[PDB]
RNA sequence: UAUUAUUUAUUUUAAAA
């Protein structure tokens, strides 16, 4: 029994517990998640390995004699469905592996383009100016396609200003993601003609894009 | 002090020394072993220089990396109680620091074999604890004994002198009140030849009376290098 | 700074610099021979590495 | 029809013919209207009808199948790094762009050396490229090291009214005085060589004062005057 | 199209790597130590291997007096004017060697041919002094070439180079011949730090000869040589003493000429042996076709190969060895790299498989289709032949849970202002108001814009048909 | 009248110099080139505008003077055309020509003038012409008036700084780039100024197409 | 995986066949 509202410093329950139910005794086996973390106290001269909290909301309890994740959410169950925490989720969740992300071309190499990623995976996401917490990656020419992975023409697959919806492949080198385009729900969603200098272009064919005003065509690598 | 004789009839100066006499001049080597690679504590007459040498070594940062010599930094602090006055920093006197401290570094860049350290960096860190006319010459002086303790190969001495005219006499060594009163010459001589790296003429001095003070000022630093050079042997001997 | 010999037939090693079909030196240290190798030996010089040595290094 | 134009005025052309976009002239990717952007001589040409806009200029921004000098600035593992134009950006030149290229085989190329070359890239989004032989025709005649000689800095009017206008007596009324070689490169790059240092120096000296000068009939008096000099 | 010269050698190829490399030499001219204490094989735990002969030479012996001090460069011979002697019989040997005897400085070259061969045969031997330039045929004189080491290990010699860092294997390896006074223009030319490292780059400066550089990949065992090629033979030489006078000029200006000879012997003293009888231990002065104890990693990482599949590449590259061996042919002959990759990718089971792949096989593929495909199969079907919390729950077991839980429970039992300056101004919520035609503000009610925010999203998402 | 000259300095791409009374200001442009990681634009040119004052060093009032001087050359600019590229624009005031504790629209004016003059020169993608002029109106008789002495400044109401924006041979006003008034006036005195101020920037471009027209004219063929 | 690599390149052994 556990009150559902926390602060950070509020203690939760040890590492073990038991409880006798219908003639059988149980012991819980409470292991920290995002939230809390394994903190020793001292009130007879014999410490303790007891669970603390350690963010500002609710406790949730899940499971994988078994172990229970005890972890504390950020914020109210209210303030979750407004999402007044967009910006606090974005850096506090960092990209993982196998995440999907909606970049912005931002430098095109002959052999990679630099893009910004700027949402995630939470279709829901999650995105945040002078906060200074953005995250880039790289998308390199051996993971534009699937279909002939080399030689191919990322001029022709990206330009600087489009949004790109790319899978991560796995953390670069530190500096920077790994990303990839070679499935046909994944590249250039959103983009403009002559570098935004033009009309907004909407996707056709699978390496073909039209804006319906000015009529222009110009070759992408579009996800549809 | 007060009004003094300069040059008096009897050849003496207001110091008690001669027209060809220099001031007292002890150095030191070694004198910081566990915080730099080469160490000269340069005392000559009231001038007191700390200089230190941390190389040639990695550079912090790729910024500052050549792929065929070393980078050669001259860093010059003169501390506030160099004088009687404790001098409060002003932002005019930040400018003159600079043009000493490249003129350093080009002095010394010419005469050290930067080509033998490639991708490399030599730090020259220089206290000045206390400052009685001749400093520039003085600072010299710290510089050449400090890179010789790291090591560091070079193709000879670099000495430095200052030399003063009053009237139609040349005086050597001249200290604070002395440059104060006339125009200063420093010289820096590069081992025993008559050859010239560093001439600095801040004052006016007529056309006619400049070949005779380069003469005197080559000739002075030349035993500014005995000087030197003797420190050398006697620590190496005993050593 | 100053003349170590004048004599042509030497191969010039560390501490040593050729000019004007003479020999100087470049540091401050004892002259050294061997065979023809001429060479002056500094007095204080950091660690100079050479194949086959058993160090203790850290990773920058 | 030539005719001097403004940025803004309204194109004398009129939108029911075809006509190609060259350099001087810009279609608005909105409103799909043609209008100038520099400012000199309009041209139009009566199959094909061109339009462009000549203007001075002495910035080169790299265009495809133009012969340009380039410095070269960086060597790596498989291409150098190539300066068009100080302060300008670099641009690439593989190793494999030369004649009898091998990828077990490095040039002989340094940094400091004039090549003349062609270039085969000119995106504006990527990096320029540059090569020694040309990659459609397979020529390598003329492409490459620059031995020696002096590079010369114009305008690139002034470049490629020397290259392409056979009319334009630079190179004969310098002909008349000495033999040499000459290597245009339409970056604003002139690069001269002769025999004699003394015959290079005047032919430096010229190319400079007819680049300012754009009277085209006083390059016989500025030749005359030039060679005279040197005399002395 | 080629005949192999293996086949006309005297003395045949042995593949076999069945004892540790021992030199063919019978006679070592200018000595300091016997020859007959240098056939004693050193054994140190490395394997019991022969020691390198003239080891003692490189490392004992001075050079001449005259290479330290600097003399005038002379003007190599005229290229115009000059032609090759062809040395092809051993009356045309011995009439060189007499020749090489009278002189100071030569420039040595050797040319090599390997795909067609295991561990490569020297197709060609390229000697020049300050008069003459020479052109050796050493698939003629592979057992007659063993005479010039009174030259090759003459002091008084000097031996010119220009990345010897394989010549020298190649001399004793199939020629007996060692090297004692080399000078490498290839560490001379990277101590004096010049952007290229190469010949042709020292020839297009130092020699001012533009050459096209396209004649070291070819087949080097045709005879007779084609005309362009015996003119790149003899450049490799013919201007390679006049390089070495200006080269080592400037290493005694830098002061670097004491570090080019060190380099130099060091060159020279390289020793070749079996890759069977290799050291375990890295080393820059032993040589072997193979210096990695498990060379198929390599290939893995580079063809991106699973690693559970490298039981299959480790049966295919020592197959593809011990075929190499007994055809006396190159590892990459039989079955390169690319086609390597192909059969472990792709795993043809049936006999058909093996002969249709999309880059296509080797001769050694298609007759051996049968037994390749036999191995592949046995590989993968031995792939398919591979293919808790007790210990906190008893420390503590589960009585003593209440004395844990009793410790937590009276442990924890020792667990407004509105403003006052700026309390009531800053965590001010956002009021919008809106000017009417009198000019009074209007405050909208915080509904309303949760109104028009409800309204943007629902008709902002329902978009899905565009004509 | 005004004085302007172009091509005069060497070793920048295009430069010129605009005089107006007795306000001097040269300007220089080079570009497009190389910029630095914090300047460059991924999809279109990036500016780079500096304007140092006639006397002591660059101070917080030259850096109102840049910002409004960036905000006319931005939009007459074709910056797309030049991704990931710098320009460098460089206008130095020679002689302020009015009083510089007290007002500084006659520096303004000058630099957008010559900074479109260097702009021509230099070979930029311009979207159109441009022109600038001070306005000022005088206390005791409002009367409005062009191009005012530094004299009418001190003795002014309101002071007025107008750029526009020309199309078609100088003659439709596409846009109004910059009007930059301080001082005292109402509705009334705008449009009335505006109005006079429409035809004297139109003369103005029709003066300085005649100018870079005698200058680019015997360059090309 | 130094006969490997760095793309507006921090590689500092690209030499031999």
């Amino acid at each position: 029994q556990f009150p559902e509202i926390a602060y950070p410093g509020k203690l939760i329950c040890p590492q073990y517990g038991t409880e006798n139910k219908d003639g059988e005794d149980i012991i819980f086996n409470y292991v920290p998640g995002p939230g809390t973390k394994l903190i020793q106290y001292e009130h007879n001269g014999r410490t303790l390995e007891a669970i603390t909290a350690t963010l500002v909301g609710t406790v949730r309890c899940e499971e994988e004699v078994k172990n229970i994740l005890v972890s504390v959410l950020p914020g109210t169950e209210k303030g979750r469905k407004t999402n007044k925490y967009a910006n606090n989720d974005f850096a506090n969740n960092l990209p993982k592996e196998g995440d999907i992300v909606l970049t912005r071309v931002t430098r095109l190499s002959l052999q990679r383009a630099n893009v910004e990623i700027l949402a995630v995976e939470d279709a829901t996401f999650s995105v945040s100016s002078d906060l200074g917490e953005t995250f880039r990656g790289i998308i390199r020419s051996q993971d534009v396609r699937s279909t002939d992975r080399d030689r191919v023409k990322v001029i022709e697959c990206f330009k600087p200003g489009d949004i790109v919806r790319a899978q991560v492949l796995s953390l670069g080198d530190g500096t920077n993601y790994y990303l990839t385009t070679a499935r046909n729900d994944l590249g250039v969603v959103f983009a403009r003609a002559a570098n935004g200098a033009g009309g907004l272009m909407y996707a056709t064919d699978w390496q073909m894009m039209t804006s319906p005003v000015t009529g222009a065509t110009e070759k992408r690598k579009c996800a549809k | 002090m007060s009004r003094l004789e300069i040059y008096s009839p009897e050849g003496l100066r207001l110091d008690g020394r001669r027209w060809n006499e220099l001031r007292r001049f002890e150095s030191s080597i070694n004198t910081h072993p566990h915080a730099a690679d080469g160490s000269s504590y340069m005392e000559q007459g009231n001038n007191k220089i700390i200089t230190l040498v941390k190389g040639p070594k990695e550079p912090r940062l790729k910024s500052q990396m050549d792929t065929s010599k070393a980078l050669l930094n001259v860093s010059v602090n003169i501390t506030k109680f160099s004088k009687f006055e404790r001098s409060k920093s002003s932002h005019k006197n930040e400018r003159r620091v600079l043009e000493i401290q490249t003129s350093l570094v080009r002095m010394f860049e010419k005469n050290v074999m930067l080509n033998i350290y490639p991708r490399t960096v030599i730090d020259i860190e220089i206290h000045v604890l206390e400052q009685d006319g001749g400093i520039m010459g003085s600072l010299i002086n710290g510089i050449t004994l400090a890179l010789i303790d790291a090591g560091i190969s070079m193709f000879d001495y670099i000495s430095g002198i200052s030399v003063g005219l009053y009237d139609t006499t040349p005086l050597l060594d001249t200290n604070s009140l002395e440059e104060n009163a006339m125009s200063t010459v420093t010289l820096g001589v590069v081992g025993k030849s008559e050859k010239l790296s560093l001439l600095l003429v801040e004052d006016k001095i007529p056309l006619d009376r400049l070949e005779n003070v380069l003469a005197i000022g080559i000739a002075g630093a030349h035993r500014v290098r005995d000087l030197m050079d003797e420190e050398l042997r006697k620590h190496a001997q005993k050593r | 700074g100053e003349l170590v010999t004048d004599d042509p037939i030497w191969m010039r090693g560390h501490g040593t610099y050729f000019l004007d079909n003479m020999t100087y030196s470049s540091v401050a240290g004892t002259v050294s021979r061997v065979n023809r190798l001429l060479s002056v030996i500094p007095l204080k010089g950091r660690y100079a590495p050479e194949t086959g040595d058993h160090v203790v290094g850290r990773i920058a | 029809m030539s005719t001097f134009i403004f940025p803004g005025d309204s194109f004398p052309v009129d939108p029911t013919t075809p006509v190609k976009l060259g350099p001087g002239i810009y279609c608005d990717p909105n409103t799909q209207e043609i209008r100038p952007v520099n400012t000199g001589v309009l041209h139009v040409s009566a199959g094909v009808q061109t339009a462009y806009i000549d203007y001075s200029s002495k910035r080169y921004i790299p265009s495809v199948n133009d012969f340009v000098i380039g410095v070269i600035i960086g060597t790596f593992s498989d291409s150098y790094k190539v300066s068009l134009q100080n302060f300008s950006s670099s641009v690439s030149l593989s190793y494999m762009a030369f004649p009898n290229a091998s990828k077990k085989n490095r040039p002989t190329l340094q940094v400091g050396d004039l090549v003349y070359a062609r270039v085969c890239t000119a995106e504006k989004e990527l990096e320029a490229e540059i090569e020694c032989f040309d990659s459609t025709t397979g020529r390598d005649a003329g492409f490459g090291i620059l031995e020696d000689g002096m590079i010369i800095d114009v305008n690139l009017n002034f470049a490629r009214q020397l290259l392409f206008n056979n009319d334009f007596p630079l190179l004969k009324v310098l002909a008349a005085h000495t033999k040499f070689e000459v290597a245009i490169g339409l970056n604003g790059k002139i690069w001269v060589k002769c025999e004699e240092l003394s015959n290079t120096l005047a032919c430096y000296r010229t190319i400079m004062e007819c680049c300012q000068k754009n009277d085209t009939a006083a390059f016989k008096d500025i030749a005359k005057r030039q060679f005279k000099e040197i005399l002395t | 199209m080629v005949e192999k010269p293996q086949l006309k050698f005297k003395s045949p190829i042995d593949n076999s790597e069945s004892h540790p490399f021992i030199p063919l030499l019978k006679e070592k001219p200018n000595a300091l130590k016997p020859l007959s204490e240098s056939l004693r094989l050193v054994d140190d735990d490395n394997p019991s291997h022969y020691p390198h002969p003239y080891e003692y030479e490189i490392d004992h012996q001075e050079y001449s007096p005259e290479i330290l001090q600097i003399r005038e460069e002379i003007p190599s011979k005229s290229w115009d004017d000059s032609v090759p002697i062809w040395v092809d019989t051993s009356t045309e040997l011995e009439s060189m060697l007499e020749d090489l005897k009278n002189t100071k400085e030569i420039a040595v070259n050797l040319e090599h041919h390997d795909y067609r061969s295991y561990y490569g045969i020297v197709c060609l031997m390229q000697i020049s002094t300050r008069e003459r330039d020479y052109l050796v045929d050493t698939l003629k004189l592979r057992e007659n070439l063993h005479i010039l080491n009174e030259v090759f290990t003459n002091p008084s010699i000097v031996k010119v180079f220009h990345g010897a860092f394989m010549d020298i294997i190649w001399l004793q390896r199939d020629l007996g011949l060692y090297v004692v006074g080399l000078f490498d223009t290839y560490h001379a030319s990277k101590a004096i730090g010049l952007p290229r490292h190469s010949l042709a780059y020292l020839l297009e400066n130092f020699a001012n000869f533009k050459t096209s550089k396209k004649y070291q990949l070819a087949d080097w065992r045709i005879r007779p040589l084609s005309k362009p090629m015996t003119a790149y033979a003899r450049a490799d030489t013919h201007f390679l003493l006049n390089i070495y006078d200006q080269l080592r000029n400037k290493l005694i200006e830098s002061n670097k000429l004491a570090g080019v000879l060190y380099e130099s012997r060091n060159v020279a003293k390289r020793r070749f042996e079996y890759s069977k009888y290799r050291p375990l231990t890295p080393s820059s002065e032993v040589y072997s076709p193979i210096e990695k104890e498990s060379p198929w990693k390599i290939l893995m990482y580079q063809y991106n190969i699973p690693p559970e599949r490298e039981v299959l590449v480790r049966e295919l590259y020592q197959w593809r060895d011990l075929i190499a061996r007994r055809d006396d042919e190159s590892p990459r002959f039989v079955m390169p790299n690319q086609l390597l990759a192909a059969l472990v990718a792709y795993t043809p089971t049936d006999v058909i498989g093996v002969v249709s792949l999309t880059n296509g096989v080797t001769e050694h593929v298609r007759q051996n289709a049968k037994l390749l495909a036999n191995l592949i199969r046995d590989a993968l079907r031995n792939i398919k032949n591979t293919n808790a919390d007790g210990i906190l729950l008893e420390t503590i077991s589960v009585p003593q849970i209440r004395d844990v839980m009793e410790r937590f429970s009276v442990l924890c039992n020792s667990n407004t202002n509105s403003s006052i300056l700026l309390g009531k101004i800053l965590p001010r919520e956002e009021h919008d108001i809106a000017y009417s035609k009198d000019g009074l503000p209007n405050k909208v009610k915080t509904e309303d814009i949760r109104i028009r925010a409800q309204n943007f999203k629902s008709a902002l998402a329902n978009l899905e048909d565009i004509i | 009248s005004v004085q302007a000259e172009i091509g005069i300095l060497d070793h920048v791409d295009g430069s010129s110099e605009f005089v107006s009374q007795d306000t001097k200001v040269i300007c220089s442009v080079t570009g497009p080139i190389e910029p630095k990681a914090r300047q460059e634009l991924p999809t279109q040119l990036a500016l780079e505008i500096i304007v140092r004052p006639a006397k002591g060093v660059a101070t917080t009032r030259e850096k109102v003077l840049e910002d409004k001087l960036r905000a006319v050359l931005t939009p007459l600019i074709t910056r797309h055309c030049y991704p990931r590229q710098l320009c460098q624009i460089t206008c130095q005031i020679l002689e302020s020509g009015e009083d510089e504790a007290e007002f500084s629209l006659r520096e303004l004016s000058c630099c957008i003038n010559a900074a479109f003059l260097a702009l021509v020169d230099a070979g930029i993608a311009l979207n159109s012409m441009c022109a600038s002029i001070p306005i000022a109106i005088i206390k005791d008789t409002s009367d409005i008036i062009v191009d005012p002495t530094a004299e009418q400044l001190k003795i002014s109401l309101s002071v007025h700084t107008l750029a526009l924006e020309f199309v078609n041979g100088g003659k439709v006003v596409k846009n109004v780039l910059l009007l930059d008034s301080n001082g005292d006036f109402n509705e009334d005195q705008l449009f009335s100024l505006l109005e006079l101020g429409e035809q004297k920037c139109q003369e103005l471009v029709t003066n300085i197409r005649r100018i870079i027209q005698d200058n680019i004219s015997p360059r090309l063929v």
